[PDB]
């Protein structure tokens, strides 16, 4: 055999929060209900939480 | 007309200063426990935020 590797995950149904930069291509994401602090930045709209 | 003689009274007044906090959730409000409503939702996100 080669020398290859995979890896398999299973798509479920989420909220998430991308940002688009200047440019138009999304540099960042936050998984909405993934942890409180997540949880935080998906209710506020925000990346940051003061 | 002049006093001779004076009585010391003691009036009671209330003010109230403060009123229950509280705190709302939008999303087990309007759209209970269902996802399909839930989903529907997110388009409103802004006035909540508000
Ligand atoms: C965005 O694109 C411009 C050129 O169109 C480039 O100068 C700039 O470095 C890019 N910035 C980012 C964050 O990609």
């Amino acid at each position: 055999a080669g020398a290859a590797a995979y890896y398999v995950g299973y798509l479920q149904p989420r909220t998430f929060l991308l940002k688009y930069n200047e440019n138009g291509t999304i540099t960042d994401a936050v998984d909405c209900a993934l942890d409180p602090l997540s949880e935080t930045k998906c209710t506020l709209k925000s990346f940051t939480v003061e | 007309a002049i006093p001779t003689n004076f009585t010391i009274s003691v009036t009671t007044e209330i003010l109230p200063v403060s009123m229950t906090k509280t705190s709302v959730d939008c999303t087990m409000y309007i759209c209970g426990d269902s996802t399909e409503c839930s989903n529907l939702l997110l388009q409103y996100g802004s006035f909540c935020t508000q």
